RNA sequence: UCGGGGCUUAAGCCCAGCGCCGAAGCUGCGGGUCUGGGGGAUGACCCCAGGCGGUAGGGGAGCGUUCCCGAUGCCGAUGAAG
RNA sequence: GGUGAAAAGAACCCCGGGAGGGGAGUGAAAUAGAGCCUGAAACCGUGGGCUUACAAGCAGUCACGGCCCCGCAAGGGGUUGU
């Protein structure tokens, strides 16, 4: 409210512009030996497990 | 042959045969008019004195028919001067058929 | 219903300097920028000779312009304004003048600046021997 | 008996946005801020008609200007022919004759010329 | 066949959970089970247990193979306001829009 | 920074001509509506000539919405209103 | 304030803790599925055609071109580069 605000709506053209670099990434996996199963890299995760 | 014919206030070439509109005419349905206003030829031919003392181009009347409606629409702002006009501008089919000389 | 041109090869000129006005050779440089010297004109298509000159760097202008004439470029940042006469011009980069004289005569705006890879100055003479060079006088 | 808006108020706003297809953003969604862009059209088109005349009157000149140049005259004196000589024939429009049929441009010059001076 | 498969009055922001669904357009719908399953979003939850029924129905009402299934398409519609009031510093109070969404997913078979 | 480029027996000034570009002015062609005139016993309608930027504002003619007479009627599942 | 002629208000199966959907079924109609007849606009999304990363803007508008689209043809639309 105070001092600084808006001067115009934001077109919609530029809000879904500034949204440019809004989307996520996907998680980055790999298969690993102990199972057929998919886990991050550098991640110890179930139905596996490791070596000491 | 190029045959440089006048009509209708304004100014068309032709072929020995063509399909062109023009502006609107007061003749039959589906009769036959010549445009003894024709300028030039195919074969050279100066109209030394503006248009030939001797030659033609014949062309048939296709059936007239409408135009397809403009909008005019005048408008003055700061103070409430609106136009809404309609417009179809008339108009004939004329066929070209001879353009004998 | 108007003639309205199909697809057109370029025309590359040769054209020299030595001697010639600046303006004067400005003018038909950029005339001929566009195709206003061809009948076959079309004010928005862009098909002028590719003009090309060569020894630039000898051109002739008049009363004391050379000591005189200022071109002036700002940047963004105060007294940006750098200030440069002709006599720098010529002793330096000389084929510059005779550019931003035409680039400065062509139409402002999109297809002018495709009327201006069209623009081949140089110092020399000698230029791409390439494939074109039709000397105009 | 009372007289509801119902029908009438949107049917003459709807039949408006259609007018408004191809206009940028709340221009063509927008009815308040259709109209405008309408009413400013309107003079646009009107003032464009009577442009479009002379927007030819200088591409054949042109053409003519340059054409006939290639031959050894200015414009000017290409006119000054064309009525002294008489040949009142090539409307600026069909001008465009300095390209199809360029011989029958020529037997022009050659008019204008030798019947000028 | 395509098989669809849609969460309605979902209580979650559309613009949020439409991120976790366009991060898993036309893929191995065995992908996307992956493609999720690590993702970090609370969106993650519900895109994913609409994608399990999505599968379902392919298998369950409409003879698809499982192994060769992939996310055809997947929008997410935004489901009606659920407005709460905010009490704010001199009185002022502003109503605040906690959202929901329609997450919707279509699967097809593999090729042919 | 003369609008810019660029301009020097000029692309400046003065004097003398010729041509051309150049508005929605004028002309050509068609059409709109109106005032006036002629033919038309004829109404109809035809033709001729002229007017038609416009705020406050005055004047004329229409469109659409609600309801009533027309309604004990006509349209309406083969589909009403929206 | 409004499902529907009638609750005939969706058995059972399927995913899901639920909400919620998918088939099956009721019904003339279920895009009449329960704040449910009609379902407008703003507003939010998904797929497609055109289009944009040297371009300067009251966003429109003339003019031409490319592309895409209905059409024997002439043509019409959508877009928009200059």
């Amino acid at each position: 409210a105070k001092h600084p605000v808006p001067k115009k709506k934001t077109s919609k053209a530029r809000r879904d512009a500034r949204r440019s670099h809004h989307a996520l990434t996907p998680p980055i996996l790999v298969p690993c030996p102990e199972c057929k199963a998919m886990k991050p890299p550098h991640t110890v995760c179930p139905e596996c497990g490791y070596y000491a | 042959m190029f045959a440089i014919v006048k009509t209708g206030g304004k100014q068309y070439r032709v072929e020995p045969g063509l399909k062109l509109r023009v502006e609107k005419l007061d003749a039959e349905p589906g009769a036959t008019v010549e445009l003894p206003v024709l300028l030039l030829g195919g074969e050279k031919t100066v109209v030394g004195t503006p248009v030939v003392e001797g030659a033609s181009v014949v062309a048939e009347v296709l059936g007239h028919g409408r135009g397809k409606k403009i909008l005019v629409s005048k408008f003055k702002a700061k103070v409430q001067y609106r136009r809404k006009k309609g417009h179809r501008q008339p108009y004939t089919e004329l066929l070209i058929k001879e353009i004998r000389g | 219903k108007t003639y309205v041109p199909k697809q057109v090869e370029p025309r590359w000129v040769l054209i020299d300097a030595e001697g010639k006005t600046l303006g004067r050779l400005a003018t038909k440089i950029a005339t001929l920028l566009r195709g206003k010297h061809r009948p076959d004109w079309t004010p928005n298509v862009a098909m002028g000779d590719f003009v090309v000159v060569v020894n630039a760097d000898k051109i002739r202008v008049t009363g004391k312009k050379l000591e005189q004439k200022i071109y002036t470029r700002y940047s963004g940042y105060p007294g940006g304004l750098k200030k440069i006469p002709l006599e720098k011009m010529l002793a330096t980069h000389p084929e510059r003048v005779l550019e931003h004289a035409v680039k400065g005569m062509l139409p402002k705006g999109p297809l002018g600046r495709r009327l201006f890879k069209r623009l081949k100055v140089y110092a020399g003479p000698d230029h791409p021997h390439q494939a074109q060079r039709p000397e105009k006088l | 008996p009372r007289a509801k808006t119902g029908v009438v108020r949107r049917r003459k706003h709807k039949k408006i946005l259609k007018l408004a297809k191809g206009y940028w953003g709340l221009r063509s969604k927008s009815f308040r801020k259709a109209r405008e862009t309408l009413f400013a059209a309107g003079n646009y088109a009107y003032a464009h008609r009577k442009r479009r005349k002379r927007d030819f009157r200088r591409l054949w000149i042109v053409r003519i200007n340059a054409a006939c140049r290639q031959h050894g005259l200015n414009y000017s004196t290409f006119i000054h022919g064309l009525k002294k000589a008489g040949i009142e024939v090539d409307r600026k429009n069909l001008a465009d004759l300095a390209v199809r049929e360029p011989q029958v441009f020529a037997e022009l010059v050659e008019r204008a010329k030798a019947a000028q001076g | 066949m395509e098989a669809k498969a849609i969460a309605r009055y979902v209580r979650i922001s559309p613009r949020k959970v439409r991120l976790v669904v366009d991060l898993i357009r036309g893929k191995s719908l065995e992908e996307a089970r992956n493609i999720l399953r690590y993702t970090n979003k609370r969106g993650a939850y519900f895109v994913a247990k609409v994608l399990e029924s999505a599968a379902a129905n392919a298998v369950n009402n409409h003879d698809m193979l499982e192994d060769r299934l992939y996310v055809k398409a997947a929008y997410v519609d935004e489901g009606p306001a659920l407005k709460r009031v905010l009490p704010r510093a001199r009185g002022r109070a502003d109503i605040i829009k906690k959202r929901t969404s329609h997450i919707t997913v279509i699967l097809g078979e593999k090729h042919g």
